[PDB]
């Protein structure tokens, strides 16, 4: 039951952008893949999250077309897909198997990736 | 709403000693289907944040028995006794408001003495 991400992207500003996490030995279609950042000099705060088994997504209003994600059910992997590079995206990142549908918890957050550092 | 309460911030503690977080907001926090819910997790340094689950903190995995909590109302509470000299991690407790708001406890963090 594990996870694993693209290294650091550090570049100049401006160009179009993804970056990837896959899941692997667990049942990937079947948990969503939710998201949170940590700038530099930063506390988290929290961009949305996507469902592997059909794409229904509710990224957050902080983010929302600020923002692209999407995930494929056949290699296991999801990815942020941005259409352009922000300054302010400079950040180290995160993905996780999600919140809500349990049987019961909010929280369900408990199998976790190794974090990647997109860079302007 | 807002970033919620910290309780505390963060003072030099010296090992084996005696701490307690507590999560609040105006926010009602606790849904009619009567868990309350209130989201806390841990991270030490080096990444990979940590199960301490909905129930005004809980958990269901093999991570320290140093840490525990339970709660009421809007105000909620974990524990820390025996403060180890390895948990030089960060705490926080997270929003219930589904698409809507994206909020997290305000970086609570061990300082040592
Ligand atoms: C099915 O839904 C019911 C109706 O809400 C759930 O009842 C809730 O049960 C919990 C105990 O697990 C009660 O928690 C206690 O709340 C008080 C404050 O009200 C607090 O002082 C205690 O520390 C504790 O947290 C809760 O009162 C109760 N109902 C409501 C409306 O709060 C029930 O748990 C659910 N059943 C199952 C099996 O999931």
């Amino acid at each position: 039951v594990q996870l694993v991400q693209s290294g650091a992207e550090v570049k100049k500003p401006g160009d179009s952008l993804k970056i990837s996490c896959k899941g692997s030995g667990y049942k990937f279609a079947t948990y969503w893949i939710g998201w949170v950042r940590q700038m530099p000099g930063k506390g988290l705060e929290w961009m949305g999250v996507i469902y592997p088994d059909d794409s229904d997504t509710r990224y957050s209003p902080s983010f929302q077309g600020q923002v692209s994600i999407s995930v494929d059910k056949s290699i296991t992997t999801a990815y942020l897909q941005w259409s352009s590079l922000k300054a302010s995206d400079t950040a180290i990142y995160y993905c996780a198997r999600c919140y809500d549908f349990w049987s019961g918890y909010q929280f369900g957050m408990d199998v976790w990736g190794q974090g990647t550092t997109v860079t302007v | 709403d807002i970033v919620m309460t910290q309780s505390p911030l963060s003072l030099p503690v010296t090992p084996g000693e005696t701490a307690s977080i507590s999560c609040r907001s105006s926010q009602s926090l606790r849904h009619d289907n009567g868990y309350n819910y209130l989201d806390w997790y841990l991270q030490k340094p080096g990444q990979s944040p940590q199960l301490l689950i909905y129930l005004g903190s809980k958990r269901a995995s093999g991570v320290p028995d140093r840490f525990s909590g339970s709660g009421s109302g809007t105000d909620f509470t974990l524990k820390i006794s025996r403060v180890e000299a390895e948990d030089v991690g960060v705490y926080y407790c997270m929003q219930t408001l589904q698409t809507l708001m994206f909020t997290f406890g305000g970086g609570t963090k061990v300082e040592i003495k």
